[PDB]
């Protein structure tokens, strides 16, 4: 309760700063390669990151040949035995620190000098729809 | 025993109550995380608690059949989906005293019939609304 | 609108004739209250001797 | 003793539709304030509680006492009291009156007045064949040398500020 409150209140102002990012992708209308997943080695938080790996699992069937950054061992333990041929690269150590923009900025340079080829792509991520309610959406 | 021992309008007025405090009882689990809930599933979750808040009743004051049959139905046939919770109690005095005074043919239609009419389940729906108009609009 | 003006003042006429059924109403308030005043003295009256019994 | 029993009560259907609602929500409250005095109503019916002088009779030694007890009762029977403020209703019920038949014969004008409108656009030539003479006619705003200046002589032009 108290990392929540604290992440809470951070989030109150960095959703804002994830609207005005959106709103140009918004404007331009751009339909849909590479898969982001967002987790973390702390598990045990509930239904996070099965229900992220089972969303990852859809997109399995949907699209084999992509290639997926994972940051979390969770969701890289769950989606080897599925769809080894298929992971590019997993983050790990990730978790007990409070994400900032540095770790940010450490996934986005890996992204570029990897050299992968990616034309479209989307994040995995849990939204924040409220206290007991999460939903797993796409960025 | 069961319905064997009961009057026609309250065995046929509980047995509804009945199937709605079960179905209040099924989807009570869900009104804890509940942020978002289906519309039937509130209707449900809105009509027991009224249901709920119609079987309080004070002590030393037992009720006579035919004011238990008239609160019963009222809250059943969601006469009181409307009205607070808070304020069930409130309204079983008034609600009663009206028809005790300005409706007394309704009871008289009740008692000589044993039971409730479509006419007469037509006449409760009028004053019930005109009741409700009239202490509030 | 003319019409509406038409059926807005009907009704204006009609609150008019209204008001009478309101002073009827005032008056069987003031009568209301001087009966329960009245009546609960005969209710305490005959609870005294009721007491004095 | 007699006039008003809790039995007697005006049509508030009538009464309910003829104010215009929170306009006169005053009633709102007198409905419920006069349903406040019914309550005081609801209680104290016309005859008391009997009491059966015949136990306490028998049951006390000397009844003596009952039996002046029960004639000081029945030698004791006070009638209603007497009305305060009627004529004060009376009078404003008057004064009512006189406001009846100053507000029906102002809202008889005033349909008149509606009728005789509705009369000019019923002899109002129709806009299609009307040439711009008649429109200024049957229109008398009209334009003329006294008249507010404007590239487009419309209904507000002039000052805009």
């Amino acid at each position: 309760a108290a990392k929540y409150t604290k992440a809470e209140r951070e989030l109150r102002v960095a959703k804002p700063y994830g609207q005005g990012a959106m709103k140009f992708y918004e404007k331009t209308e751009l339909k849909g390669q590479l898969i982001i997943a967002i987790s973390s080695d702390r598990g045990l938080c509930g239904a996070v990151h099965s229900s992220v790996g089972r969303q990852l699992k859809a997109d399995l069937a949907a699209n084999p040949d992509t290639m997926v950054i994972c940051v979390g061992d969770k969701i890289r333990n769950i989606l080897q035995r599925l769809y080894g041929n298929n992971l590019a690269m997993v983050c790990n150590d990730f978790g007990r620190r409070p994400p900032v923009f540095e770790d940010a900025t450490k996934v986005a340079r890996a992204v570029l000098e990897s050299g992968m080829e990616f034309t479209n792509g989307k994040i995995v991520y849990n939204a924040f729809r409220s206290v007991v309610s999460f939903r797993t959406t796409d960025i | 025993v069961g319905s064997a021992a009961q009057t026609r309008a309250m065995k046929q007025v509980a047995g509804s109550m009945k199937l709605e405090l079960a179905q209040y009882r099924e989807v009570a689990a869900f009104a804890q995380f509940g942020s978002d809930l289906d519309a039937s599933t509130q209707q449900l979750l809105s009509r027991g608690v009224r249901l709920t808040e119609l079987l309080k009743q004070g002590q030393y004051v037992p009720m006579a059949i035919e004011d238990q049959v008239a609160i019963i139905y009222c809250g059943v046939r969601g006469h009181l989906d409307k009205v607070e919770p808070s304020k069930i109690t409130k309204f079983e005095k008034e609600f009663s005293q009206h028809i005790k005074t300005s409706h007394r043919d309704i009871l008289d239609t009740i008692a000589k019939e044993g039971q409730i009419s479509p006419d007469t389940d037509a006449k409760l729906k009028k004053v019930v609304t005109d009741f409700l108009s009239t202490f509030q609009a | 609108g003319f019409e509406e003006a038409i059926t807005l003042e009907e009704r204006a006429q009609k609150s008019a004739e209204a008001q009478i059924m309101l002073f009827q109403a005032k008056r069987e308030n003031v009568q209301f209250q001087l009966e329960a005043a009245y009546r609960a003295r005969l209710h305490h009256v005959n609870n005294e001797i009721k007491k004095r019994l | 003793a007699s006039k008003r029993i809790a039995r007697s009560s005006i049509d508030w259907a009538k009464m309910a539709e003829s104010v215009p609602e929170s306009q006169k929500a005053m009633y709102n409250q007198f409905k419920a304030k006069s349903d406040g005095y019914i309550r005081k109503a609801l209680s104290y019916p016309e005859q008391p509680s009997p009491i059966n002088w015949e136990h306490y009779r028998k049951s006390l030694t000397n009844p003596a006492m009952v039996d002046a007890f029960k004639k000081q009762y029945e030698a004791l029977k006070v009638p209603y009291p007497e009305d305060k403020v009627s004529s004060q209703i009376d009078a404003q019920e008057a004064e009512a009156k006189k406001e009846i038949t100053k507000f029906i014969q102002e809202s008889r004008g005033r349909i008149e007045n509606y009728k005789a409108e509705l009369g000019k656009l019923g002899q109002m030539i129709p806009f299609e064949h009307m040439t711009l003479e008649d429109f200024f006619e049957a229109f008398p705003e009209k334009v003329l040398n006294p008249d507010p200046p404007s590239p487009n002589v419309k209904k507000k032009p002039f000052k805009n500020n």
